[PDB]
């Protein structure tokens, strides 16, 4: 069978899978007192993309597609093209379109248009609320909040470029966004379709291993740490290798290549997760050349040494 | 393949203890995990105690305390404060494991241990 | 030797190397008339990377420091950090940090910030002229023009986000940006240091091989063209990889996987670009499916089929 | 390794043709190039023509809408057929393959050359 392996990047060379921006730093934490079932960044270690999840890191949490003004607003309703500018069939079995974004949250970047006949192009300064009502992706529409209100063009191509998240209007200090509370992608009266599976460590003492990132923040006071299961570049690895799994999880050693020495061990579950045997909130104290390294694959008989 | 020697065994006053090991051989890989297995006369087979080649150890709920597992290719299983419901067979497992292959399994003989 | 490879992706499925979007196309045409010496998405086979190309996609044309304006201006100037947030060292043998604009343009994005101390945050439209005589980023510093309204403070974290490319809307249609037109990465009066080769075919019947992406467009009337000579995939493929180059150029299939048919053949130099047998301007035609495949290691003496 | 045999060549006035045949043998692989260079004493050798695996080929300048290499006969032969020659042709012209593969370096091999002479 094809060989398995993981990237030899380092954490700082690698990007979320979740939102457009770098990793920055390993975290382990208990998971019990949430459900932890993102959507993006969810592949199998023998390349099965699962969830909303695709391949390329900019077109994460991006939308396309043409919008219409709402009457006395300064709100535009887009309805939904795919990642090419074709149709969006939403009868896919998908949650909603690939890369759409898999938390409650306001995401704020510009809306850009550009007129197919001329080429002039314009762009604003755009909010999304993934956790409003008109937020429905899967039925192929969501609603953006700009400051303008005569500008857009009607059928014209109409893109989102996520950029950072804002706090503001109801909420606390930090209350927002919840990454760990999916949207629903059908709005209210629907339930979500077609998930990805939530994630949790089975072995006693064993905690869940995050890949964390911070993202960029646009306004009030949100809470910018969001965390991924599997960085962007191992769900690009294991899609083009696509390498058979042999067990239910791969042994990982987390390498310094400068002295050659293992810093600790995880298990990543051939589902698409790595689990670390610690207990308490934790971030990683790791070198910056440090990377992951396939070992062996193993099973329930394993244990890992408690880092 | 991969062979096992068991060591130790035997007759044990309750209260007493016994020291077990276990040697492995031929075929066997440098990522592994090595452990005990004990059925009694009439019961579901369960695991005593079993430690990884990275130092991790999984202990039987009905052994803590009790028993201590150490690991050369070879573990050891110390048994402290037996007690009548202990008696059973016990059987040493080794997995090996590598980056090529899915896990390999062998496993010994087993020895009889009886408190009484 | 370790076997080289490139990666099985589509086009569709990959990114450009010098702006953060998706590729569409492949274009072939002929380049006598200008100079094509991009310094992002600059590779060799083997993985070293050249100019200022770095490994993270959406790393491409940000900008990291802390940032200072005079009073009453919507001017701001950033001193540049690393793209890990540390200090940017001058002295490093590259062109300018990594991940620089290598066009001479004018980039709208957002420039987002935030306050350490209490996690207030705040973000702006912002544009970088690459053209301006303050684009010194090699020196360490380059200038961002705002509409402000909440004002950028002084030392605290602050990100540019790349979205789009504008043009002034009163002067000739795409006259800008001029996406082979270095920047001055020291400013006016100083020479370009440590750059990435520019490239050209060689020999009859060859030009090179473009991957080609459509920039969004904020404002105006913009060239939204823009080549990279490697995919952001291929770059990230051939560092990890760093499969020896056994000859000076890898010969590359086109395939249809549907049909087994090969499109066409391509050749890929050691030092990181392609080129094809072609002669003119031309938009490929390519199957959805399509990916390239190494053939083998060939050299001069190996005549590309007319594509 | 790789075996290249040589046929034709010889004494021919100008505006006369002539024909050079390749044939290759032992180690050869599927992707490869053959074709044709010429020597002439005190001189750098140059390219005639070439014709690729792929079906791409090659002509030097000179030669171009004279010369016409082809591999459509024989395994593993290819034919160089020479028209309306010059004095300014005359040379040695040596069979040249270049065998390539995916997991190593191009191995080239090269004939023995066949003497062309174009006079009177």
């Amino acid at each position: 069978s094809k060989p398995f392996t993981v990237p030899i990047l380092t954490v700082e060379e690698m990007t979320n899978s979740r939102f457009p921006i770098p990793l920055e730093k390993l975290f382990t934490g208990p998971s019990g007192a949430f459900v932890v079932q993102p959507q993006n960044g969810r592949c199998t270690t023998d390349g099965v993309l699962l969830g909303t999840t695709q391949l390329s890191p900019v077109n994460i949490c991006t939308f396309r597609g043409d919008v219409t003004h709402i009457a006395g607003s300064r709100n535009y309703t887009m309805n939904l093209a795919s990642l090419n500018w074709n149709n969006y069939d939403p009868t896919e079995e998908i949650p909603a379109p690939l890369g759409t974004p898999d938390f409650v949250g306001k995401i704020q970047g510009l809306l850009t248009q550009t007129t197919k006949g001329d080429g002039s192009t314009r762009g604003h300064k755009a909010t999304v609320y993934t956790g409003s009502a008109p937020f429905t992706p899967k039925l192929g529409s969501v609603q953006f909040s700009t400051d303008t209100e005569n500008d857009f063009e009607t059928h014209q191509n109409t893109k989102f470029t996520p950029v950072g998240v804002i706090q503001d209007g109801s909420t606390t200090h930090r209350n927002e966004p919840q990454q760990w509370v999916l949207p629903s992608y059908s709005g209210r009266n629907v339930h979500n379709v077609h998930l990805a599976p939530a994630v949790a460590p089975t072995f006693p003492g064993e905690q869940l291993l995050f890949f964390r990132s911070t993202m960029p923040g646009c306004s009030g006071y949100p809470n910018m740490d969001l965390d991924c299961l599997l960085p962007q570049e191992w769900v690009q690895h294991f899609y083009q290798e696509a390498a058979p799994a042999q067990s239910d999880v791969a042994l990982l050693r987390f390498v310094n290549p400068d002295t050659g020495r293992v810093l600790f061990e995880c298990k990543l579950h051939k589902s698409g997760y790595v689990t670390v045997a610690h207990t308490g909130q934790h971030d990683l104290v790791i070198p910056p050349n440090g990377y992951f390294r396939f070992d062996s694959w193993v099973n329930q008989f394993y244990t890992l040494a408690p880092m | 393949d991969v062979q096992l020697v068991e060591s130790g065994g035997g007759l044990v006053q309750p209260g007493g203890s016994l020291r077990l090991s276990c040697a492995a051989s031929g075929s066997i890989f440098s990522i592994y995990a090595m452990g005990w297995y004990r059925q009694a006369p009439g019961k579901q087979r369960e695991l005593v105690a079993s430690i990884s080649s990275g130092g991790g150890t999984n202990y039987a709920d009905s052994v803590k305390g009790r028993f201590t597992i150490s690991g050369k290719n070879t573990v050891y299983l110390q048994m402290n404060s037996l007690k009548p419901e202990d008696t059973a067979v016990y059987y040493c497992k080794r997995e090996d494991y590598s980056a090529y292959a899915p896990p390999s399994g062998s496993r010994g003989r087993g020895t009889q241990v009886t408190v009484s």
